[PDB]
RNA sequence: GAGGAGGGUGGUGAUGGCGUGCCUUUUGAAGAAUGAGCCUGCGAGUCAGGGACAUGUCGCAAGGUUAACCCGUGUGGGGUA
RNA sequence: AUGCCGUGGUGUAAAGCGUGGCAGUGAGACGGCGGGGGAUAAGCUCCGUACGUCGAAAGGGAAACAGCCCAGAUCGCCGGC
RNA sequence: CGCGGCACAUCCACCUUGUGGUGGGUGUGGGUAGGGGAGCGUCCCUCAUUCAGCGAAGCCACCGGGUGACCGGUGGUGGA
């Protein structure tokens, strides 16, 4: 289950803004 | 069509940087700079220009006393569990003029050239070099104010 | 000594008796035209005021009208079926300096 | 009418072959592999022209940098001092001085360095 | 595994609610209103209609208003 | 009075009442200005659209 | 005139079984991707006269 | 033109950056989905009909036009059903 | 609160509408916000949204990275913000 | 944004004032399914004209041209 936290966590970066697909 | 230099141009000369109470990061910064040419108004990325860069007293360089403890360096050997890894404080004892050598070459370019610039550094762990037959001016870490 | 000259919405380095191409002037093989500069080095004097340097021209004489080198553009996308040619030749004026 | 293909077909082919000269293996050789590859030829021609634009000038901003640090000071007060001494000199120009004419690029850091206010950090 | 045996169903939406607003101006037997009972009643120049449908008597204006507690749609001409 | 207003951002991703708010203004593409009135009409269009545009009581 | 898959001389039956064999499935042998096939859309006779009006 | 200096063609490309084949089919393929070893040649909206609808265009015009047929060396002239 | 319908002003070329010719599409995907199913699990599944992008959108950023952030590529330039 | 080339729509001016042409503004020009418009190359026939055993076609190479499909020149090979 540790693909799925760590590729979520990457949203929360300057240029994404909260936000990535999937 | 602006300037490119050509072959029979770069004037290379002899630098010798003291490493008595330099952190390791502006020291690797410093020779990576001068190996390179950064400083050279001809600059260009294809060539290597840069000068000499000498490292001596590389036994003294400041690292922080939990970095010698804790930070690690790592080897493989291509065979199962051929993960070998050592500290900084004991790499230290054995080759430190390794430590230096190895901070250096993580700040230049990942190519071909760079195999070739790597080639202009030598670094001591004491405080005499034998290239005393050219004449290496001293180098001091400054910082241009804005 | 040379000058910095501005033509075209491009600068130059120019010194007397250098030729230059630069974009499409409307004006015939062996006329003159008169340039701005932008800066002004006469050995260690740099002039560098919009005040004089508005009073500095460049005389350059035509020698002609050239073209640029042919460019093929051929546009690609991946799985999509499009494709499109184009061609360009940019018409280019070459100067040489006389004045400064 | 029966038309045969081959003086119409062979027009292509011939102009193909020849803009893959000197490409390695199938790609100056055989027609179908070297019309995949100008495909990409001309993308990649096409992208650089209008990457070059931009490459050039991080030449010259590097070439601007290195010269103003020999004459103690940062690319960055350099820029805002010829804007604010209305020295309108482009940074093709300005990395062509630096290394043709080194004593001419210390007499504009000298006017950068004057024009620039007494205290940077203050507010405007 | 069970099913929903016992539900699944629905009618039609029978699109029904007020067809003419305030102040808009209509013909002569337009319908102003559709619904179920009287939720709005006849005014002057207004007729029911068979399911309370409310439709125009008069070319006018349509203006809502109140008398003695109930709403009513009334047509000024 | 009489308003300057630039357009400063994109209508890329922009809504349906903010893209027809600036082309009822007049605006084109970015950093393009107009000069109008300062009726009540305008400073609502203003409003909805003041976040890509950057407004100032000039002549 | 030409000749179309259907006047061609053979090609009457299956030249092999369609699954199992690796090749391309085929049907007939005078399909017009072969060697030999009818032709299609090919030219037949015509006739071109037209019906101009007396008076133009 | 004997050699060098400058420029210019033609060939080559040390070195730096950028750079995920083509087709088909998909929400999405560089895809480890499909098809293709290579080259040359061949291989897919055609034709019939006073058909049907709509249009561009030409002739005649409150009219327009013939079909089978007849006469001619033919693409011409007759032929009102 | 928004949204919806009407009306008077003001603004805004490539809006709207009627009737013909020719279509293609009718497998969608993720992201924001509102809700159902599911364990208030799913890169789950089903709806709403003059919401957005991808589909069919190249370029810059997110190391890499259809759908996220910026921005919509007529062509050329060894210019500038 | 700057400087230069092209194209499309619209507007303003005119020259037989839309069958059109010229000039000047402003706007626009990513694009799959698909719709509309305008063209390149091969072959055959008719009319007109012009080349060709002092060398046609076809082929090969080099030098050039066009906004694209593509074109032209010159030479070698060749034989209608
Ligand atoms: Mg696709
Ligand atoms: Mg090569
Ligand atoms: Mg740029
Ligand atoms: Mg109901
Ligand atoms: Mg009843
Ligand atoms: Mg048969
Ligand atoms: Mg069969
Ligand atoms: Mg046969
Ligand atoms: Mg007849
Ligand atoms: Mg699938
Ligand atoms: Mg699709
Ligand atoms: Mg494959
Ligand atoms: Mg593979
Ligand atoms: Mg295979
Ligand atoms: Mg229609
Ligand atoms: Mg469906
Ligand atoms: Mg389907
Ligand atoms: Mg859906
Ligand atoms: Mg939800
Ligand atoms: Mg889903
Ligand atoms: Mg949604
Ligand atoms: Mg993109
Ligand atoms: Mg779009
Ligand atoms: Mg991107
Ligand atoms: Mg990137
Ligand atoms: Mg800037
Ligand atoms: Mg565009
Ligand atoms: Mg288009
Ligand atoms: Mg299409
Ligand atoms: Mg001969
Ligand atoms: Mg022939
Ligand atoms: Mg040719
Ligand atoms: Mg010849
Ligand atoms: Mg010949």
């Amino acid at each position: 289950a540790k693909r799925g936290r760590k590729k979520r966590d990457r949203k929360y970066s300057k240029a994404n803004h909260g936000k990535r697909p999937n | 069509p602006t300037y490119a230099p050509k072959a029979g141009d770069t004037t290379r000369s002899w630098y010798v940087i003291d490493a008595t109470d330099v952190v390791l990061g502006r020291l690797a910064v410093a020779a990576a700079n001068l190996l390179r040419g950064k400083h050279k108004p001809t600059f260009a990325p294809n060539v290597d220009g840069g000068d000499f860069v000498i490292v001596i007293n590389a036994d003294k360089v400041a690292i922080s006393g939990d970095k010698l403890q804790h930070k690690m360096v790592y080897r493989h050997s291509g065979y199962p569990g051929g993960l070998h890894k050592r500290t900084i404080g004991e790499l230290m004892q054995r080759h430190p003029d390794r430590v230096v050598e190895k901070a250096i070459l993580g700040m230049l370019p990942k190519n071909r050239l760079s195999r070739q610039i790597q080639r202009k550094l030598r670094v001591y762990a004491g405080p005499e070099h034998p290239h005393s037959a050219q004449q290496p001016v001293p180098y001091e870490l400054k910082q241009v104010a804005q | 000594t040379y000058a910095i000259v501005k033509t075209g919405g491009k600068q130059y380095k120019v010194a007397v008796g250098d030729v230059v191409k630069v974009e499409k002037l409307e004006s015939e093989q062996g006329e003159k035209v008169s340039l701005p500069v932008a800066l002004v080095v006469d050995g260690a004097t740099v002039t560098t005021d919009a005040k004089a340097l508005a009073k500095v021209a460049v005389t350059g004489e035509v020698l002609g009208h050239t073209k640029g080198p042919k460019i093929r553009i051929h546009k690609f996308k991946n799985k999509t079926g499009y494709h499109k040619r184009q061609g360009h030749r940019q018409q280019l004026t070459v100067l040489k300096v006389t004045g400064i | 009418a029966r038309v045969k293909r081959a003086v119409n077909a062979h027009k292509k082919r011939r102009s193909i072959l020849k803009a893959s000269r000197g490409y390695r293996g199938q790609r100056s050789r055989l027609y179908r592999k070297a019309k995949e590859q100008q495909l990409h030829s001309l993308n990649y021609a096409y992208r650089d022209r209008r990457a070059r634009k931009g490459e050039f000038r991080k030449l010259w901003i590097a070439r601007i940098n290195a010269a103003a640090r020999l004459n103690d000071i940062t690319y960055n007060r350099l820029i805002q001092g010829l804007k604010a001494a209305g020295v309108e000199v482009d940074r093709k120009n300005l990395a062509d001085i630096a290394i043709s004419d080194p004593a001419a690029f210390t007499a504009l850091v000298d006017v950068a360095r004057a024009a620039l206010p007494e205290d940077v950090n203050a507010p405007s | 595994g069970a099913s929903s045996s016992r539900n699944g169903r629905d009618s039609a939406a029978q699109r029904l609610g007020v067809k003419r607003y305030g102040g808009q101006v209509v013909k002569a037997g337009e319908i102003l209103v559709r619904q179920r009972g009287t939720k709005f009643h006849p005014g002057v120049n207004v007729g029911r209609g068979g399911d309370d449908t409310l439709f125009a008597k008069t070319a006018g204006a349509v203006e809502f208003g109140i008398k003695r507690g109930r709403k009513t749609v009334s047509i000024v001409g | 009075s009489q308003l300057k207003i630039t357009q400063v951002r994109s209508t890329i991703g922009a809504r349906w009442k903010q893209r027809e708010s600036l082309r009822t203004l007049g605006l084109r593409r970015i950093r393009h200005s107009v000069i109008r009135e300062d009726n009540a009409a305008t400073r609502g269009l203003i409003a909805v659209v003041r976040h890509l545009v950057e407004v100032e009581p000039a002549q | 005139s030409t000749k179309t898959r259907g006047e061609v001389s053979g090609g009457g039956r299956k030249p092999y079984r369609q699954k199992g064999t690796g090749r391309a499935r085929q049907g007939s042998t005078r399909a017009p991707q072969f060697t030999g096939g009818g032709v299609v859309h090919g030219p037949k006779p015509r006739d071109y006269s037209q019906r101009t009006p007396k008076k133009m």
